[PDB]
């Protein structure tokens, strides 16, 4: 009930190559990746001259110790332009 | 506006050149437009409950969890 | 693809032929005779009891575990009801919903108020089960019915106030024990449930009888007050004294 | 004797026990009571009816009061 | 039809028993003419001669007792069967059975046998009730006479039909009414019902394939047998048929208990045969049609309601026993039902909870509505209470501890107000004082 | 403080709800049943340093065993003090049941 | 190094419920406590004291096997029993003695 | 005087999390039925500074 | 009442029988029924002891009821407390039980009540000593639609003499007279009390089966 649009968008013109989960909840929207474009998805975002996120709120690490991939990165991110925030959310193991 | 905040109307400051002075400046409008909210609140606050309407996400007062028998259950469990 | 509550190896005496139910949607395969709770157990499901023990005999005596099997009328007690090929059972309906509440909302309304002292008072069946699926609120005011306390040995010590009158104790005492002295007698809101004559329980599963007994009144004595369950840790062994 | 040694170790002024004990019962009139004090709440102990059906007085189990039945 | 029974069409001549006695040594008049026909022309055409007639069970339920009858095992077995009369009226308000035991049990035993044979059963047990030692002397010298008489025993009259029927002192409770719990107390343990899944056809008294039929309809079944179903059907109404004796008694000027058929108006019968109300439709208040098990019916209503099984079922009420009640303009209504409340506290044994905690509890509101002690969400709450109690106990016990009050609560709120109401203002103004 | 009835008995009952919502741990409760029948505390302490003072206590109480009286004016020179002891000095913060009865009272409206 | 255990907490023998029972978990089989001498509280020296049932809860025996043999620490899977499922019958509970002998 | 819980506890009344696969079959069909428009891409949330004086708001006093 | 046997000076585990033609009734009754299901016989037997002890039925009975059946005595307690018609506190020689439901309620029963126990000394449940005259209250007996009743039982030469009968259309006058006749004299004429009305029916000519039957 709060940012539809950004999402939407951002989801509907994303190169879908490297976007492995998508949750429109109403608790926060997810954009579950893979560790290997993460860096591409981000640069995409915070230029793209609509869905501009511009600043990273946190970087929390959340640990799940009976998953083969045992970690899960999550990055918390908004759009003060855009009233709008969403949580890219990558996983990732031991080294 | 997570909570009330829409119907407590406010001012919202902000500086035009980011500095020490300009932030100092921001903070005591911050105090006046405080007040404004302090004072907005006292002449609305609505008399009625307080806290929920569950006694199973808050817990009974002392008078139903002392006479009743399901608010002594419940006081239990959530305690 | 639904795993049955705990696991649980059916039997299926003969397995060419199994009957089959729809619980709460999606169906579940089941032996000839098996009833409606341990159909609804199959499929996955717990269903809230009291008077029903996996090692004793059945009887439709909390009236806690209705559900609503739709081509019947409204209310049915899950126990005791043979399934049936294509029965639509449904465990989560305002119906079913509704009757948990009120059956509730009675026992609690006739039961004492003494949790903080009661042991089981952290493990109690009735508690969980009002926790979970009974109301939030008790509307009761007048003065309810208490009954005197009794003594069963140095091993079960009871305090009828709150017999909910299950009968578990009565039909393992007659099953299981061997040694018929327990017994329910008396008529209304005025039944009890103790040996007429104040004598002892000379049998071994008398401990058993105070795990059978889900509220807290036939409690170990020598394990008075000492502790609450979520305080001390559970190791699995084995039994040495016996063979 | 041994649960006031336990906690208690002044053994000098008496044990909650041994006060309780003085306290005589109460004699009440009917077959039903209702032990809390004087008042609902700021008192505790909540209802517990208790009944009166022995020639024995009956303990409360909060506070123990020892109430008695009056007549036959 | 219409109501207004003729003298020769009634059955039961002997309610009264005055030139008339038990024995029938002096009156064979009615009895055991030619039962060994009745017998010897099979049990499959005693079934469908119930099922043609329309004989509605009299006992409180109204099933169709053709069907009842015909759920027995066809094919035999090993174990034996038991038919089980239920004579243990004890529903406040019905006195008829007590008679039809007392003067007339002849008929009783000739239902009995013929019962038996139309259900193949073996053996066959009368629960009487408890208090009724008298009675009980005459039915169980009744039942030695047909003993001696040879009529009923190895070969029953000149059939090879083999059947065995014994008496059954009564305990002294209610609950024993009921058919599963009168098998229950039956065998020796207490008074408790059953579960309703094992049906008493398959699994009864012993585990034998056992059902229970009320006195009234086991005792009619003899004459509607020999009189040919059409003879019964050509009364009471298209789907509810036959004659039934009525048990009129309250605030009434001459108490009876007389046989009518059904669908008869309430006006009508009142009127006709027992005495007229101490007022005619002037300082009636209400009427309960069935025992006190049924909801009650005001007096706008009850002046043209028919008296069957479907036209105060429609209404709200059920026939039920059909012991009709009359209360008058000056009787506490809230009272009389408050003290019906607490027979029914005084009654349920207490198997499952919700009729046992329920009913300690109706009884309660009722006494603090009597007396006008409460508010008017409390009414709200004592409606709730009554469709809790109502959906969801073992059988029809908790039905009928929240039928009464049920009823009250609809058709008599504005009294029930106005007592809470004037109740609240005299608080207050002695409470200024 | 650990109140006590009009009679001088005991208010403790050994719930361990206090133990229970304690959320810092810093109750020790161990019970038995005594001789007479009732049950109570045979050791019951509060090592008021990991004693955090956050109020939980007075409100798990269903009988208002435990209670915070208005005494901050314990300063101690030694550790162990402020370890209170096995229920001893709570008991005897009865020296202060008439205060404490005072604050219950205006509570007893809004709580 | 240190000896595990790996097992499903079986059913409490207290109440009835199923929400606790099916959960795979290791236990560091760890009784090294003593009382503290000035109070009587139970000491101990285990860093591993509780938290193997305190937040090392597994999803399933594979998943706790494989992370114990990552961890390198030697472990030894126990058994997990579970309910035989019968047929029941209230006929069957009023059922018939036959004849007299 | 009408305690219901259910209807009170809405909460565990929330319906069932719903979930779907795509393949590159899906994955092209979006792609093409998709088409943007000069408007609603997404809305802006804008907002400047005004210079407002202080003793302007109800005469400098209510608040 | 009571659940639970207190044992009294003399009524503890005291040894209890039948006599010689109780014992033949005994088997009488017991010759009604399968000899593998005999437990229903306990409700005929309980009675026979009560009609053997003055309406007292003391635990030694139910002890000899109980080994004379071949259950374990729970059993035997339990019917003997389920039910209402057996009492265990040694009513007088004569029980004089008051009936009380609204279809005979409303007919006037309360004075019945009242003033049969203000013309002695007891309570409701209680014993007129020189231990003749308990009084006690039941619930409906049937037969409400004669009157308000009074059901007198008879417990003075034991298993013979034991009466158990009505006593309809009653009013307080009548009553006194019939308590006084009961210990002055020794049987009142039991029925309706000069019944201008035919037994449970109307009053004079009844309107139902006037003059003879028929055979259909
Ligand atoms: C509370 C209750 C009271 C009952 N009272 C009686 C009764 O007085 N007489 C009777 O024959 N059956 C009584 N019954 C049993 C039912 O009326 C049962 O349907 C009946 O015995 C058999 O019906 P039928 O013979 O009319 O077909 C009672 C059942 C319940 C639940
Ligand atoms: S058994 Fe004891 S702790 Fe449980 S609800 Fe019943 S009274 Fe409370
Ligand atoms: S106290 Fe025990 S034996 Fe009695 S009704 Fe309750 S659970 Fe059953
Ligand atoms: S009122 Fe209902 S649940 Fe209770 S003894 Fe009767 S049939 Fe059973
Ligand atoms: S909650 Fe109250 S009485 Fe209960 S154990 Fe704690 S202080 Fe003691
Ligand atoms: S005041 Fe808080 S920190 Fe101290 S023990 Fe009580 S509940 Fe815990
Ligand atoms: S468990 Fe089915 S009724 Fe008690
Ligand atoms: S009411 Fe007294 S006899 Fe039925
Ligand atoms: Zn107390």
């Amino acid at each position: 009930m709060d940012n539809q649009s950004i999402f939407k968008y951002s989801w509907e013109t994303l190169p879908k190559k490297w976007v492995k989960k998508m949750e429109r909840s109403e608790h926060g929207n997810r954009f579950d990746t893979k560790t290997d474009y993460l860096f591409q998805l981000l640069c995409f975002l915070k230029l793209h001259t609509y869905t501009r996120v511009q600043v990273l709120i946190d970087i929390c690490g959340v640990d799940y110790p009976s998953r083969k991939r045992r970690f899960e990165v999550v990055y918390n991110l908004l759009s003060t332009r855009y009233n709008s925030r969403i949580r890219v959310q990558t996983s990732a193991d031991e080294v | 506006p997570y909570d009330v905040y829409d119907q407590l109307d406010f001012d919202v400051p902000v500086g035009t050149r980011g500095d020490c002075y300009d932030r100092y400046c921001i903070r005591i409008e911050e105090m006046r437009q405080s007040m404004r909210i302090i004072w907005q609140c006292p002449n609305k606050i609505p008399s009625g409950m307080i806290k929920a309407d569950d006694r199973k996400l808050c817990p009974p007062s002392r008078c139903r969890m002392k006479l009743s028998m399901e608010s002594s259950i419940h006081h239990f469990e959530l305690y | 693809p639904r795993s049955p509550l705990a696991g649980a190896r059916v039997h299926f005496a003969n397995p060419d032929d199994a009957i089959e139910v729809f619980v709460d949607g999606y169906p579940v395969k089941i032996p000839k005779g098996m009833t409606v709770l341990q159909a609804c157990e199959v499929a996955g499901v717990d269903i809230p009891r009291f008077c029903y023990h996996s090692r004793l005999s059945i009887a439709g005596n909390c009236r806690m575990c209705l559900v609503e099997v739709e081509k019947s009328p409204k209310p049915v007690a899950s126990c005791a009801m043979p399934a049936l090929p294509g029965m639509k059972i449904k465990t989560d309906t305002p119906v079913a919903k509704k009757a948990r509440e009120g059956v509730m909302e009675f026992l609690l309304m006739n039961h004492p108020l003494d949790c903080p002292i009661c042991d089981q008072g952290g493990e109690c069946d009735l508690q969980d089960q009002s926790m979970a699926f009974g109301s939030d609120r008790g509307r009761f005011t007048e003065v309810k019915r208490s009954v005197v306390d009794k003594n069963l040995g140095p091993l079960v010590k009871t305090v009828m106030t709150r017999c909910i009158q299950c009968t578990r104790c009565v039909r393992f005492a007659t099953e299981v024990a061997g040694v018929q002295d327990l017994g329910m007698l008396g008529r209304g809101s005025g039944e009890e449930i103790g040996t007429y004559v104040e004598k002892l329980l000379t049998s071994e599963l008398s401990g058993n009888v105070i795990d059978i007994c889900p509220v807290g009144a036939l409690t170990s004595k020598p394990f008075a007050f000492k502790a609450r369950n979520w305080e001390l840790k559970g190791t699995e062994t084995i039994d040495v004294t016996d063979a | 004797s041994n649960h006031t040694a336990k906690w208690m170790q002044d053994t000098s002024k008496k044990s909650p026990m041994e006060l309780i004990n003085e306290v005589p019962p109460i004699k009440v009139e009917g077959r039903i009571v209702a032990c809390e004090g004087d008042t609902n709440p700021a008192l505790g102990h909540p209802i517990e009816f208790i009944c009166l059906d022995l020639p024995e007085p009956a303990v409360c189990k909060y506070c123990g009061l020892r109430y008695v039945q009056d007549h036959h | 039809h219409f109501g207004g029974l003729k003298d020769e069409d009634r059955i039961f001549t002997n309610l009264y028993g005055l030139h008339d006695p038990f024995l029938k040594g002096a009156m064979k008049r009615g009895d055991w003419y030619r039962t060994k026909d009745l017998v010897i022309k099979g049990t499959d055409w005693i079934v469908n001669e119930m099922k043609k007639s329309g004989l509605r069970g009299r006992g409180g339920a109204g099933f169709p007792s053709g069907l009842k009858w015909s759920f027995m095992p066809k094919v035999s077995d090993g174990r034996p069967s038991y038919l089980v009369v239920n004579a243990d009226e004890s529903e406040p308000g019905t006195c008829k059975d007590r008679e039809i035991m007392r003067h007339d049990p002849h008929k009783l035993l000739e239902g009995c046998l013929i019962a038996g044979v139309g259900m193949r059963a073996t053996a066959a047990y009368i629960y009487i009730r408890g208090e009724y030692v008298n009675e009980r002397k005459n039915l169980e010298k009744a039942r030695q006479e047909a003993y001696a008489a040879g009529l009923l025993g190895k070969n029953a009259c000149g059939s090879g039909y083999d059947f065995d029927v014994h008496i059954h002192f009564g305990a002294g409770a209610y609950i024993c009414g009921e058919e599963t719990a009168l098998l229950e107390s039956l065998e020796g343990k207490q008074g408790k019902p059953r579960l309703k899944p094992p049906f008493p056809a398959n699994a009864g008294l012993y585990g034998c394939p056992t059902t229970v039929t009320n006195v009234e309809t086991v005792a009619v079944s003899p004459t509607i047998l020999r009189r040919g179903p059409e003879w019964f059907a050509g009364f009471g109404r298209k789907n509810n048929a036959g004659t039934k004796l009525f048990c009129v008694s309250g605030h009434v000027n001459k108490p009876c208990t007389v046989e009518e058929e059904m669908s008869i108006p309430l006006k009508e019968l009142i009127e006709r045969h027992c005495g007229g109300v101490r007022g005619g439709w002037d300082n009636l208040l209400a009427v309960i049609p069935g025992g006190s098990s049924v909801p009650l019916l005001p007096k706008s209503i009850c002046d043209d309601v028919l008296m069957d099984y479907d036209a105060l079922k429609a209404v709200q009420s059920g026939l039920g026993t059909a012991a009709v009640i009359v209360m008058d303009k000056s009787t506490d209504v809230v009272d009389a039902i408050a003290r019906l409340s607490y027979f029914y506290k005084h009654e349920s044994c207490g198997q499952c909870t919700p009729c046992r905690e329920g009913t300690g509890w109706l009884w309660t509101i009722m006494e603090r509505m009597k007396v006008g002690n409460a508010k008017l969400e409390e009414i709200d709450m004592l409606q709730e209470l009554t469709k809790q109690i109502e959906g969801h106990t073992i059988c029809a016990l908790g039905d009928a501890a929240a039928w009464p009050v049920q009823g009250l609560i609809r058709h008599f709120r504005p009294e029930l107000e106005r007592r809470i109401r004037e109740n609240a203002e005299r608080e207050l103004l002695q409470a200024t004082g | 403080a650990l109140r006590r009835y009009p009679t001088g008995e005991e208010r403790c009952i050994a719930c361990k709800l206090c133990e229970a919502i304690c959320p810092a741990q810093a109750i020790t409760i161990e019970a038995e049943e005594r001789e007479d029948g009732s049950r109570r505390t045979t050791r019951y302490d509060i090592d008021m340093t990991k004693c955090i003072y956050c109020g939980f206590c007075q409100e798990a109480c269903p009988v208002d065993a435990i209670v915070e009286g208005p005494n901050f004016e314990f300063a101690t020179e030694t550790h162990e003090e402020l370890l209170y002891d096995k229920e001893k000095l709570l008991e005897n913060g009865d020296r202060w049941e008439t205060e404490i009865a005072e604050n219950l009272r205006s509570e007893s409206l809004y709580r | 190094r240190r000896r595990v255990v790996i097992y499903s907490p079986a059913r409490t023998a207290s109440q009835q419920g199923s929400g606790k029972v099916g959960r795979w978990k290791i236990n560091f089989l760890s009784t090294q406590k003593w009382e503290n001498p000035l109070m009587g509280w139970t000491s101990t020296g285990d860093p591993y004291a509780h938290v193997g049932d305190s937040a090392l809860t597994f999803d399933s025996a594979e998943a706790a096997k494989a992370f114990a043999e990552k961890h390198g620490w030697e472990y030894s899977v126990k058994k997990r029993h579970t309910p035989l499922l019968k047929v029941k019958s209230y006929a069957d509970n009023f059922k018939w003695k036959g004849f007299p002998k | 005087y009408d305690i219901k819980y259910f209807s009170r506890d809405q909460r565990r009344n929330r319906p069932p999390i719903r979930r779907t696969v795509l393949k590159k079959a899906d994955v092209e069909k979006l792609a093409k039925e998709q088409t943007f428009a000069v408007s609603d891409f997404p809305p802006v949330y804008l907002n400047s500074a005004v210079e407002e004086d202080i003793n302007a708001i109800g005469g400098g006093y209510q608040g | 009442l009571n659940y639970h046997l207190d044992s009294p000076d003399n009524n503890p585990n005291l040894p209890w029988e039948f006599t010689e033609p109780n014992k033949a009734k005994v088997t009488e009754i017991l010759s009604h029924y399968p000899s593998n299901y005999k437990q229903s016989a306990v409700i005929p037997l309980l009675d026979l002891a009560q009609q053997q002890h003055g309406g007292w039925l003391p635990v030694s009975a139910m002890n000899a009821v109980a080994n004379i059946i071949e259950v374990p005595p729970i059993r035997v307690y339990e019917v003997a407390t389920f039910y209402s018609m057996f009492n265990r506190a040694k009513v007088g020689k004569y029980h004089l039980l008051v009936c009380g439901t609204t279809p005979c309620m409303i007919r006037g029963s309360r004075g019945i009540e009242e003033a049969l126990l203000k013309h002695l000394g007891v309570k409701r449940n209680e014993v007129t000593p020189d231990g003749l005259f308990s009084v006690g209250e039941m619930e409906c007996m049937g037969c409400c639609v004669n009157a308000p009743m009074i059901t007198v039982a008879d417990y003075s030469n034991g298993s013979e003499g034991y009466t158990y009968n009505y006593y309809e259309d009653v009013t307080p006058e009548k009553v006194v007279e019939i308590v006084e006749k009961l210990r002055k004299g020794e049987k009142p004429p039991h029925g309706t009390q000069n019944p201008l009305r035919i037994r449970s029916g109307p009053e004079g000519g009844n309107t139902t089966l006037l003059g003879e039957p028929k055979p259909p």
